[PDB]
């Protein structure tokens, strides 16, 4: 009962620690060089006024 | 013309009229209750003044009075101990003379007192007649016990002698010398204006090769500064930044400290003056207060925005005068994200290009030109003395992010940054400055200094700086390693600043401390490469020897070093066994 | 023979100073970029560019900043020529400061001839095209981006790189006939004297020709120094047929020194603040560069920018992408790992690659293994882009591989220290091993009639 | 004959494009072809290789006549055009001969002044919409058409004119648009009844 409980959680801590790795080196530096370039994007609008 | 008049003011700015012998940047006197202002345009007979105070009751036809000199200070003797304001007005002064609480805006009180009487000595081989050029050292007047105010020559004029003072008691208004040229007789006192925008002229420029022994034992050994070198540390509440401050004016080697308030806060302003007025420095002597060789340009953000740009050139201009006596003066800036909001001010006023996110375009050009002003430097003159100039400037970023117009500016320039950490300040390591992000240029230039003096230093940094570098990669997943780094982070590097000892080492025993917590390392690397459990069992006593190796108080001077002796050679037994 | 001897008017009619210009009134036909000769009222003397004249005005912009300029006493004084800077071969060994003047108490030059500063335009049908190779000895620079005589190519750093420690060295082992003309507009009191007492060591002081321009100097003297760096440079080649390197420090702190003129003078903001015309003001000093038919002279530029904030994006690095030949970037991570010249090869791209290699110049192994070498690192830096993800042991043994070559790419093919030269010899012969730790048949780049040779050693 | 560069060039009546331009490569005549009589353009940073797919549009097209037009390139960009190009013998009726014989360079680099931008586009248009009254495929590489609108934003700049986004004056789409149309395959005029074409191929530097 824990020989068939060991080896469930090594798949599904596997598929768990690449969301947190898909997140922490994918989506938020997409997010956080995107939101470097609409501070510059609208300083370029505002020294253009 | 002597005088002019107002013809309209329309906020911060006068246009004053029946200017024709106005030049650019000038200072003038606005209204009857003398504002100062700032000539900024010049359109031909006209001359645009933008007005430093609040320009509320001025009509036109007010006078404006020209005087005919940029803005600049006065150097001379009372000068040290004395808090000034941006634009050098003493702050100590005008609420005796006042009996007030507020500035009265429109009182011109000299900086330099006219009343306090000094006793002046001549330079004793300067006869009459000789000649002197511009740099040479004209007499001596005892200021405290511990400065030694050396009257100069200003750099501008030069000749020969014709009349001296005799050795006595003078006021600041006394006419002292009297030069002999080809045109006129010209006479001076003892006090000289220099504007704070010209550099102070000087013979040659030289590398800077003695380090600054601030006191404590991570930034004396593994960070160095020189004199005559430039330093950026970073600006939150809590990390170190009133120790840095303070204890550089208290233990280092540097003979005056001139400390620049640049438009901080209101009680963070107030907290400088009640703290710095009551520090104590241990001459070889008695104590002294440390008023005795300090000079403070206290400023918060009440006060006028051009007296907030100009706080950070009036502070340089009183550290390069001290310079060229001789001295080594240091000069702690803080901050200078503070003075960086002042110039988006006075640009803002003029409706110039923001180039990048607000500030003008002369950020990375003002800050070169004012970080360019240190360097130890032989001095102008005859009797050939050298100095030196150490610019310390707090950055304070918003948040705390390292990419930033004034930060990024800032550390391109600087050599030292010192990385105050508010994380390490959280854990009570103090002090809180981070080994990973924090780095000296001035590595290279320091090796000399550390073969000619001091020989066995370099293997050590060299070797204990990677020992700091493997043991975050290893906290991320050998075991030597891993406890000998946890005994410099507790012992070398964390350092209490209230024990009688700890608050100040000399670098004899910080050579002293990394020599043995090394030459235990690569012993308990050989011992290893031959059992790691029984090391950290059986060896219990001499860990403690190493733990405790911080506490040689400074009664105790060569026993110091010969404790340090004595517990090299009791590692040398155990490592066999 | 033909010179000009009328004497000179002498102007005290000022009307309007405003920053860092001062327009003039009553002044009798005006050119547009004459030299004016200000002469203010505590004896100090400035000099000054016309910037524009319009009927009798005449706003001309100081050069020595603007402070202490009055408008009754001030006597501007009119020089009815353009700026023509003395010119000589003896010109060759000492340095000067940023305007015109020597530093090291020397005498003025005695010029045996005056050019004009802004230069003249090289006609592109006698305009021959750089194929004879330099050697510099880095294996970043010499083995994987191929420089050629003639070409124009910057160095892309940052601050606190050591860009100036490695222009130095391309300085000193570049491969009797090797001049060096070198300009610092911004640079710090230590790299200036880093710079100078670096050319004091190798007796290259000789054929050096070094400008500084220190920090404290003023902003519109950062305009004129490249601009005398190319036309001294300009007559020690083209004119006397030697082969000059110009080297130009800071060339992001030229553009502040462009950008704040250009503020002052109130126009047409381009991208981050920097002019409409910035793109042709770094055209005009970048563009003298190359060899010419009837000479056997050559002058070739590295200039170095300090691109803010590591973005390429920036338009410091990004206009100087468009104009020169190419450039070679210096990457911050690999210098935190203590590598020596801390080069990527990946953004760094040499345009006369293609030419300067062959059966007859280098080793025709070499052309096609630099396709190769870039192709085994495009693949392997993404990786460790992998490698982030999902884990260290879910990669296959084909991506194993990729991540064994690049550990071992950026150790032995770079860091070769700062004081060895190795040939493009030597280059290939450890370049090659770092392919022979590939297997076959996944090096795609490379043909079959090439690969056949060089493979088995 | 004398025609002035600003004037488009009076024809019959415009046809319809069918006939492809054999550019070489394999993506663009494969997913995105281009007519004889079409307009294309070549966006891409620096680096990207914008001028080598131009520089193989001069070499190895099937057109008649080729016009290249230098706005803004570099100084070496043009002398490598006139050294690679008398060795590269084309044949048409069996004889080989070099494509220099119908290539005509206009060189203005960005040395060259400023003003003189705006005149190297629309004369290196003209001599392309004169050799198509020929009946020849004239084809016409625009190389760089971004450092042409930075001449009208300099020029603007001086005039004091009010600027559109990006420093750029409000008149930029009526100048690339009025050199773009001239562009298509069309029955020339006169009485031999030919037909021939214009196709203009211009880089964008964003
Ligand atoms: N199809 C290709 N064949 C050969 N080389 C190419 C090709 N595409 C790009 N390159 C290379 O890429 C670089 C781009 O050259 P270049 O056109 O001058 O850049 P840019 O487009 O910015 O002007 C050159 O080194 C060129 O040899
Ligand atoms: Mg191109």
């Amino acid at each position: 009962s824990l020989q068939t409980s060991f080896v469930t959680l090594d798949e599904a801590i596997k598929i768990t620690n690449r969301r947190v790795n898909a997140i922490e080196h994918v989506i938020i530096p997409r997010i956080e060089r995107t939101l470097a370039y609409i501070i510059t994007e609208l300083d370029e609008r505002e020294r253009e006024e | 013309s002597t005088f002019g008049y107002v013809h309209g003011v329309s906020g911060p700015v006068v246009t004053a009229c029946d200017m024709a012998g106005a030049a650019m940047y000038e200072l003038v006197r606005v209204g009857h209750s003398e504002l100062v202002g700032e000539i900024i345009r010049l359109e031909g007979d006209m001359a645009t003044i933008q007005v430093y105070e609040e320009t509320s009751g001025v009509s036109v036809g007010d006078p404006v009075l020209r005087t005919g000199k940029p803005l600049s200070v006065e150097l001379g003797p009372g000068i040290m101990g004395a808090i000034f304001d941006g634009i050098q007005r003493p702050l100590s002064d005008i609420s005796s003379q006042t009996q007030s609480i507020y500035i009265p805006r429109g009182v011109n009180v000299s900086a330099l007192s006219r009343d306090v009487k000094w006793d002046f000595t001549p330079c004793k081989n300067l006869r009459v007649g000789s000649h002197i050029t511009g740099g040479d050292i004209y007499g001596i007047v005892n200021e405290n016990s511990l400065i030694k105010h050396k009257i100069m020559l200003p750099p501008r004029n030069r000749g020969t002698v014709t009349y001296i003072a005799p050795p006595g008691n003078y006021d600041t208004s006394d006419v002292v010398l009297e030069l002999e040229f080809e045109g006129i007789k010209e006479k001076f006192s003892m006090v000289q204006v220099w504007p704070v925008r010209q550099v102070r002229p000087v013979t040659e420029k030289l590398p800077a090769n003695h380090p600054l022994l601030t006191g404590q034992r991570v930034l004396d050994a593994l960070f160095p500064c020189v004199q005559g070198g430039t330093t950026a540390i970073p600006g939150a509440f809590g990390c170190g930044k009133t120790v840095i401050s303070q204890s550089l004016s208290k233990y280092s080697n540097s003979d005056v400290i001139i400390y620049v308030g640049c438009g901080e806060r209101g009680n963070e302003m107030s907290e400088v003056l009640r703290d710095f007025p009551e520090l104590t420095m241990e001459v070889d002597g008695k104590v002294e207060s440390i008023m005795k060789r300090t000079a403070l340009v206290a400023n918060t953000s009440n006060m006028p925005v051009a007296a907030r740009e100009a706080s950070i050139y009036t502070g340089i201009t009183l550290s390069e005068y001290f310079r060229d006596m001789g001295y080594h003066v240091s000069m702690m800036a803080d901050s200078t994200s503070r003075w960086a909001e002042a110039l988006r001010e006075i640009s803002g006023r003029l409706a110039e290009m923001p180039a990048d996110s607000g500030y003008p375009a002369y950020l990375g050009a003002r800050l070169a030109s004012f970080y360019e002003r240190a360097g130890r430097v032989k001095c102008l003159g005859n009797p050939e003395r050298e100095g030196s100039v150490s610019i310390v400037g707090a950055v304070s970023p918003p948040g705390g992010d390292f990419s930033d117009p004034v930060t990024s500016a800032t550390l391109g320039i600087v050599q030292v940054f010192w990385g105050l950490d508010k994380k390490l300040a959280q854990r009570k390591h103090f002090p809180s400055v981070n080994w990973l992000i924090s780095y000296s240029k001035y590595m290279r230039a320091l090796d000399e200094y550390y073969d000619k003096h001091f020989t066995e230093f370099v293997p050590l940094r060299t070797k204990a700086k990677e020992i700091l570098q493997e043991e975050e990669d290893l906290a991320e997943i050998d075991k030597i390693t891993l406890e000998v780094a946890k005994l410099i982070k507790d012992d070398f590097l964390q350092q209490n600043g209230y024990t009688p000892y700890d608050r100040f080492c000399p670098f004899y025993k910080t050579v002293g401390m990394l020599s043995n917590m090394i030459a235990f390392y690569d012993m308990a690397r050989r011992a290893v490469e031959t059992t790691w459990s029984i090391i950290r069992e059986h060896m219990g006593e001499i860990l403690y020897k190493l733990s405790s190796m911080k506490f040689k108080d400074p009664v105790k001077d060569g026993e110091a070093k010969i404790k340090a002796d004595y517990a090299q050679l009791l590692e040398d037994m155990q490592n066999a066994f | 023979r033909n010179y000009l001897s009328q004497p000179r008017l002498t102007y005290k009619t000022v009307s309007g100073v405003n920053g860092p210009l001062v327009i003039l009134d009553h002044v009798k036909f005006p050119r547009y970029a004459e030299i004016v000769h200000l002469t203010l009222p505590d004896g100090t003397k400035r000099s000054g560019q016309v910037l524009e004249v319009s009927g009798s005005k005449a706003v001309v912009q100081v050069f020595e900043g603007t402070s202490g300029i009055d408008a009754k006493k001030t006597s501007c004084e009119f020089t009815g020529d353009i700026l023509r800077t003395p010119v000589s071969e003896d010109m060759l060994g000492r340095v000067f400061n940023g305007s015109g003047k020597p530093i090291d108490r020397g005498p003025v030059v005695l010029a045996e001839d005056f050019l004009d500063i802004m230069g003249q335009p090289i006609n592109p049908q006698c305009r021959i095209y750089p194929e004879e190779m330099i050697q510099t000895g880095i294996s970043a620079i010499d083995g994987m981006n191929s420089i050629a005589r003639g070409q124009k190519i910057p160095i892309f750093s940052a601050a606190g790189l050591p860009h100036n420690e490695i222009a130095a060295q391309i300085c000193r082992q570049a491969g009797e006939n090797f001049a060096i003309v070198f300009a610092a507009m911004g640079v710090n009191m230590e790299t200036a004297r880093f710079f100078k007492s670096d050319f004091e060591e190798n007796g290259s002081m000789d054929n050096v020709c070094l400008f500084l321009n220190l920090a404290n100097d003023p902003t519109i003297e950062r305009i004129i120094t490249p601009r005398l760096a190319l036309t001294t440079a300009e007559f020690l080649a083209y004119q006397c047929e030697k082969h000059v390197l110009v080297i130009l420090t800071d060339m992001s702190s030229y553009a502040e020194a462009l950008r704040e003129v250009s503020a002052a003078r109130e126009e047409v903001p381009g991208r981050r603040g920097f002019p409409g015309y910035m793109y042709t003001d770094l055209a005009t000093i970048y563009e003298r560069a190359g060899r010419v038919e009837g000479r056997n002279g050559s002058i070739t530029q590295i200039p170095i920018l300090t691109m803010p904030n590591d973005d390429i994006t920036h338009p410091i690095p990004d206009l100087t992408g468009y104009i020169t030949e190419g450039q070679i970037y210096v990457d911050r991570q690999l210098h935190n790992r203590q590598i020596y010249p801390p080069i990527n090869v990946l953004p760094s791209l040499s345009r006369l690659m293609k030419s300067a290699i062959g059966e007859g110049m280098t080793r025709k192994d070499h052309a096609d293994v630099s396709n190769q070498l870039y192709a085994c690192y495009a693949i392997g830096k993404d990786v460790q882009a992998m490698k982030a993800v999902v884990g260290e042991e879910a990669l296959t043994s084909d991506d194993l591989l990729y991540l064994e070559f690049l550990q071992k790419f950026e150790r032995n093919f770079i860091a070769q220290g700062p004081y060895e030269n190795r040939t493009v010899y030597e280059t290939l012969d450890i370049g090659w091993q770092l392919l022979r730790i590939f297997p076959k048949e996944m090096l795609k780049r490379i043909p079959q009639s090439t690969l056949s040779e060089f493979y088995p050693r």
